[PDB]
């Protein structure tokens, strides 16, 4: 792919309801 | 050393006027001091999304190489009035397009100087040197025929041609809308 | 061309949040100048839009007229108060607008318009981080506001926090399962966010958007390209490789069909053919 541009990088309180940690609780 | 045609400037003003409230971007194609023979717009408002940018660039490359052109510039008009510096999106896109040809340099439509007649060159050209992007001399001549660009932009805006202008996003909405927008091209030819 | 026709057009143009300030301000001016008395209070909401368009259009001359009429009609009204705040913001007058919004809040604490306008002021001032913080705090008392939710997602995308943007789009889809736009946008955000662990989500949500709307050819070739990237990715398993290759082939077939329809609909040069020449590559 000749246009595989990456736009990630810097990610900058947290928005309400958000929880970054991937929890396996089930 | 970046040179663009008057039709490129009028397309710049057309796309800026089309979505005055939304930041826009797009590319500039040239044939292989590069002269940007033509331009093409793409999207507006939200600009940080990758999939649209990738699909765009692929289509731009296909269309240009089919008709002997190659993409050689990137344009971006920011949304904020007091904003004239490139964002991450502009920097990465300019770096990626410049990866092919070193003559490729970024341009940004400084919306602060955006007026009816475009009295002063709104576009600012940034070059990539020393792994950094920095603007060229603002006092440099940008358009090939500055009075012609001024008059054609004023006529097109006063003729309500900005509403008629179609960018890549409208093509995404419906292919029936011509993304090559030759209508503004014939209007430019008639005006000139 | 009767005032009812432009009235219906303005009603529609208000129902869907358009921003063609020129057209809407012209139609509203024609209605309030020629057919002001032809209909009753239904122009009053128009008197709102007409000024907002004006503030968008820059033609501030009739903004004062609309504001004075509304104020003289509705004294001590929070809606007109927010509208005056926007009038102040039209000329970057931020301190007075903030003071007015604070007065509205102290007069009525449950009002959400003041918070939205003040964070709009903050984001107009360029303080993106504080705007994000203000939206997060405001949502903490008003969880479920879709407009603020989408605005925060857009701000995060602009600021490139695709994780938070993806989370906000997930909860927005929670609010509106049936909106294919949210699914397409979330697929795009996830694809931009990372790799296969997100490419799978992007392609699944692109397929969902296509299911929700077959005409969303944007999301169509988005799914196509996501499948293509998954195929090109070495980390794809053999079964995953063939699955995503099948997805890409099906999407390509749909793309050729869509561009053939684009061809039969119009009459011009075969740009659609060039397009599928790109896809075949």
């Amino acid at each position: 792919f000749k246009w595989a541009i990456e736009l990630s990088g810097p990610g900058g309180l947290y928005p309400v309801g958000y929880l970054d940690k991937q929890v396996p609780d089930t | 050393g970046v040179k663009l045609t008057t039709q490129a400037y009028c397309k710049m003003v057309l796309h800026g006027a089309k979505y005055p409230h939304c930041a826009v971007n797009g590319l500039l194609v040239a044939e292989k001091h590069t002269l940007f023979v033509d331009c093409i717009p793409l999207f507006h408002g939200t600009l940080a999304l990758a999939p649209m940018l990738e699909v765009a660039l692929t289509l731009i490359d296909s269309w240009c190489k089919d008709h002997s052109y190659v993409i050689a510039g990137y344009y971006q008009a920011n949304e904020r009035v007091k904003d004239a510096s490139p964002n991450q999106v502009a920097e990465k896109v300019a770096s990626r397009i410049a990866e092919g040809f070193s003559d490729t340099a970024l341009i940004m439509v400084d919306n602060t100087k955006f007026t009816m007649d475009c009295v002063a060159p709104t576009i600012h050209v940034y070059e990539h040197h020393e792994n950094r992007w920095r603007c060229r001399d603002p006092h440099h001549d940008y358009c090939e025929d500055w009075p012609e660009a001024q008059r054609i932009s004023a006529s097109l805006l006063d003729s309500r041609s900005y509403e008629t202008l179609v960018d890549f996003d409208n093509h995404l909405d419906d292919i029936r809308n011509d993304w090559t927008n030759p209508e503004i091209n014939k209007a430019v030819l008639h005006l000139c | 061309v009767t005032w009812e026709e432009m009235r219906d057009k303005m009603r529609k143009w208000r129902e869907e949040n358009s921003r063609n300030s020129e057209q809407i301000v012209e139609v509203g001016e024609e209605l309030i100048n020629e057919y002001a008395s032809k209909l009753g209070d239904d122009i009053w909401i128009i008197y709102e839009q007409v000024m907002i368009a004006a503030l968008d259009y820059g033609r501030d001359d009739l903004a004062l007229f609309c504001l004075q009429e509304l104020r003289r009609q509705f004294p001590g009204s929070h809606r007109v108060k927010r509208l005056t705040g926007m009038r102040f913001e039209a000329m970057e007058r931020y301190d007075d607008a903030i003071q007015l919004y604070d007065r509205i809040l102290q007069e009525d604490p449950t009002n959400t318009a003041a918070r939205k306008r003040k964070i709009a002021i903050r984001k107009a001032q360029g303080k993106n981080v504080e705007a994000i913080r203000e939206l997060n705090e405001y949502l903490e008392q008003f969880v479920g506001d879709q407009e603020a939710w989408h605005e925060l997602a857009e701000l995060y995308i602009n600021e490139h926090d695709y994780a938070k943007a993806a989370f906000c789009l997930e909860e927005l889809m929670m609010t509106n399962p049936h909106n294919h736009l949210y699914c397409q946008q979330y697929a795009e955000v996830k694809y931009t966010q990372g790799g296969l662990e997100n490419l799978e989500l992007s392609r699944k949500y692109f397929a969902q958007a296509l299911k929700l709307n077959n005409r969303n050819m944007r999301a169509l070739f988005g799914l196509y390209m996501s499948a293509s990237h998954i195929a090109s990715n070495p980390k794809a398993s053999a079964k995953t490789k063939k699955d995503n290759m099948k997805y890409a082939s099906w999407a390509a077939s749909q793309i050729n069909r869509a561009y053939q329809f684009a061809g039969r609909s119009k009459k011009e040069t075969k740009y659609s053919l060039k397009a599928v020449e790109d896809m075949l590559e």
